[PDB]
């Protein structure tokens, strides 16, 4: 009884990556390479911002950068992981509608520089609603680089009503930076940034009626809260606590015309099928860091609910671990006994070449 | 056959003794509700224990033959009594399934509380909301779906096992599930019409494809259609619809990346809830196409040339399916009355110019309705309709217009997509046709 499976979701920001089994992921780093201001990857990459110049090949979920790629999935499997790849099968994530030929591509690496025995490409978004043991819903993934609304049947994502948002945590991030640096601080250099990243995961929340709580906000406190920087001087955040992800429904705050998470959620649905279009409403579950924010279930209740016909049962999946959604429903899937026949094979890619990975 | 003339009562009998009481109860819940619609959860449980009452008394060896006949009749009888027990009619398709599984934890909740009382109302509510599809099928996949919950409701790991039963309920759930939309679909329109209608969509699918590439396909899906929807046979549609996709794929997997990707699905079912739920594709700009002449009208095996017509239109004109379905059937119908009243060439001249109109009229008026719908987001389909609504009613309160918006809007969300229910919306276009 023993081979294990490696469970590897690629993201934007953060790589998840650990066993199949595994009720978490084992080691979450960020998603860069430093190259010399000889390469670092991850957290040390991090540390050597300064003697590096720092490159993100997975800009909005999709894979940009092929070496660096490379050097990051090396990384992930040798320091992080600490194990041959070339005796784990390994599933990889992917974002939504990603290009055919990077799939492809992502199954050539795989196979011919880590020889690994077998492996799977993953529509992320599918493996938060599996995440919940359900294969019928519509999904809100959020992480730091890009957002998605995907309804799926029957383990079926609808491609035409799949909705891409380019808005995500590292924009909320900056976002909270701009407007705590008005209220008179300063905030600007990369190290700062970090320490508002801290701040915004720590403190902020999603407030169910915006301008009620600006108001009360602006009233008194309660809605104010101290953070002690590295200095040891310690700041109050008021009402920036949800004026930051508030921008999730209002693009506008950051001058951006498009529609928020709520209109995107409600657009993907009414792209699909009027007789399935409740399981959508009654199946919206939210995955990725970016959909962290205390309240945000409630909110988007609201927001969907005045948008949808007063019948229609709205009802929202938000679970504590769905930082890790997406990462725990492959863990769960290439655990079953049933998954095992979906595997690439070495074999079955010796005889096909890549594009083997086209049966999703 | 079953000419019987017992034939019925030795067919329960054999059925009582074979399932045994509990699993016959069952099998009458889900057949009595699938036969009413909107039946009430008590008017269908109390015809089914009376059903069943019946039954077990009547199917005793011992028992006088004489009962069967009278407590049938008698049933029967209680049916027409005012406000009697059981479920009341005039057997229509639902159109709009108002079925909403709950979450595994509201499912599990009422599963610990009372599993008999779960398992009826599960029955009855998904039997009368997917009641089209086949009886053989909607009584496998309801027992195979109770046995999902009895096992994963009581697991060690919950959400595991959920995922994993679901994934192998799949194939069931989706033959359950399809063939009753294509079913009340079949069902709606009549043999005749559901032939034009798939390859209206076949058309509008594959716009690049052979007449002879799509034709076999919506014939094909047509004769599964008439034979399995309403079939007694426990593996008609649950082996004809698969087999069908094989084709399918088989002469549309290289037509289009649509289709291929489509056809690239793992099973047979993945592979038709893709291509049925593929939207109408960007048809191509051509020329009108003119309407049949008079020789093709009347001449004897002229349906290829019809059906030639129909593909050749659908393909570039940019409405959807409902209309145009709704269209053509009366448009040739009409044009084949030239046909029997003596002096051919006569007729023709004066109906079909009339119909060449009325048909083009009647699609640029669709083509309004449907406004910027596939064009755009829903969001952004309301701005954009509300913009040119301004335009074309300066004179209107924002109330009106708001007013406006949203029931053209919600017209729109029903009626303007390759999959628009027929019924509701053949009556619908009608009473917002004549607003122009
Ligand atoms: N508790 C929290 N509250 C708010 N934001 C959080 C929290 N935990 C993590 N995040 C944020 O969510 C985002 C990250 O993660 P995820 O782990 O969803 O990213 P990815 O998968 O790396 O990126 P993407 O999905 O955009 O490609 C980060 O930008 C981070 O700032
Ligand atoms: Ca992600």
């Amino acid at each position: 009884d023993e081979t294990t499976a490696l469970v590897c979701d690629n993201g934007s920001g953060l790589v998840k990556a650990g066993f199949a089994g595994d009720d978490a992921p084992r080691a979450v780093f960020p998603s860069i390479v430093g190259r010399p201001r000889d390469s670092y990857v991850g957290d040390e990459a991090q540390s050597k911002r300064g003697i590096l110049t720092l490159k993100y090949p997975i800009e909005h979920g999709i894979i940009t950068n092929w070496d660096d790629m490379e050097k990051i999935w090396h990384h992930t499997f040798y320091n992080e992981l600490r194990v041959a790849p070339e005796e784990h099968p390994t599933l990889l994530t992917e974002a939504p509608l990603n290009p055919k030929a990077n799939r492809e591509k992502m199954t050539q690496i795989m196979f011919e520089t880590f020889n690994v025995p077998a492996m799977y490409v993953a529509i992320q978004a599918v493996l938060s609603l599996y995440a919940s043991g359900r294969t019928t819903g519509i999904v809100l993934d959020s992480g730091d680089g890009v957002t998605h609304n995907v309804p799926i049947y029957e383990g079926y994502a609808l491609p035409h009503a799949i909705m891409r948002l380019d808005l995500a945590g590292r924009d909320l991030t900056d976002y909270l930076m701009k407007i705590l640096t008005e209220r008179g601080y300063s905030f600007v250099t990369t190290a700062e940034r970090e320490i508002v990243r801290d701040i915004k995961e720590k403190l902020c929340y999603v407030a169910l009626d915006f301008e009620n709580e600006m108001a009360t906000a602006a009233s008194s406190s309660s809605l104010e809260k101290s953070y002690e920087l590295p200095d040891g001087q310690v700041i109050t955040i008021g009402n920036e606590r949800f004026r930051c992800p508030e921008t999730l429904f209002q693009p506008s705050f950051i001058g951006m015309e498009s529609a928020g998470i709520h209109e995107t959620t409600y657009n993907s649905i009414m792209k699909c099928d009027i007789d399935i279009r409740k399981d959508l409403y009654a199946n919206n579950v939210m995955s990725g860091g970016t959909t962290m924010y205390p309240g945000i279930a409630d909110r988007m209740q609201k927001e969907i609910t005045a948008l949808a016909p007063s019948t229609m049962k709205i009802k929202i999946i938000a679970p504590p671990e769905r930082k890790y959604s997406v990462w725990i429903g492959g863990s769960i899937l290439a655990s079953l006994s049933t998954f095992q026949q979906m595997w690439i094979t070495k074999q079955e890619y010796d005889e096909a070449g890549p594009s083997i990975v086209h049966r999703k | 056959l079953e000419r019987g003339r017992d034939y019925e009562k030795n067919k329960v009998c054999k059925e009582f003794s074979h399932l045994g009481k509990e699993d016959f109860t069952s099998l009458s819940l889900v057949l009595y509700s699938r036969k009413f619609p909107s039946g009430t959860f008590e008017q269908v449980s109390q015809l089914v224990k009376e059903v069943v009452s019946l039954t077990e008394a009547c199917c005793a060896e011992g028992a006088d033959p004489d009962c069967y006949d009278t407590r049938t009749s008698a049933l029967s009888a209680k049916s027409c009594e005012s406000n009697s027990p059981f479920p009341v009619h005039p057997h229509q398709p639902q159109e709009f399934p108002t079925y909403v599984e709950p979450t595994n934890d509201e499912i599990c909740e009422a599963f610990r509380k009372d599993p008999k009382e779960y398992a009826n109302q599960f029955m009855w509510e998904y039997s009368t909301n997917y009641g089209q599809a086949p009886l053989s099928l909607l009584v496998s996949y309801t027992k195979s779906y109770l046995s999902m919950v009895g096992s994963c409701c009581t697991s060690a790991s919950p959400t595991v096992c959920f995922l994993k039963e679901r994934l192998q309920l799949k194939h069931l759930s989706l033959l359950t599930t399809l063939s009753n939309r294509v079913c009340s679909q079949y069902a709606a329109y009549g043999e005749k019409k559901s032939r034009l209608s798939n390859l209206i969509k076949l058309a509008q699918k594959v716009p690049t494809a052979d007449l002879e590439d799509v034709l076999p396909l919506a014939e094909d899906i047509t004769n599964i259609l008439s034979k399995c929807c309403e079939s007694a046979s426990e593996d008609c549609m649950a082996k004809e619809l698969p087999e069908h996709t094989v084709k399918l794929c088989d002469n549309l997997s290289t037509k289009n990346s649509k289709f291929e990707d489509c056809c690239q699905e793992k099973t047979a079912m993945d592979v038709f809830v893709c291509t049925y739920f593929m939207p109408a594709a960007q048809l191509p700009e051509l020329p009108d196409v003119e309407l049949p002449t008079n020789k093709d009208v009347c001449d004897p095996g002229n349906t290829k040339v019809m059906d030639k017509y129909t593909f050749e239109l659908s393909r570039r004109t940019h409405l959807p399916e409902v209309f145009l379905s709704k269209v053509l059937e009366p448009t040739l119908k009409s044009l084949g009355e030239c046909c029997d009243v003596e002096d051919s060439t006569t007729c023709f001249n004066a109906k079909g110019p009339l119909l060449k109109k009325e048909l083009s009229s009647f699609i640029d008026k669709g083509q309004e309705l449907c406004a910027d719908y596939s064009e755009n987001t829903f969001t952004e389909y309301k701005k954009k309709l509300a913009e040119r609504l301004k335009a074309k009613l300066p004179d209107a309160t924002p109330t009106e217009l708001a007013k406006l918006v949203n029931k053209r809007s919600d017209f729109a969300s029903n009626c303007c997509s390759i999959n628009s229910p027929p019924l509701y919306c053949d009556s619908e276009i009608d009473a917002e046709l004549k607003n122009i």
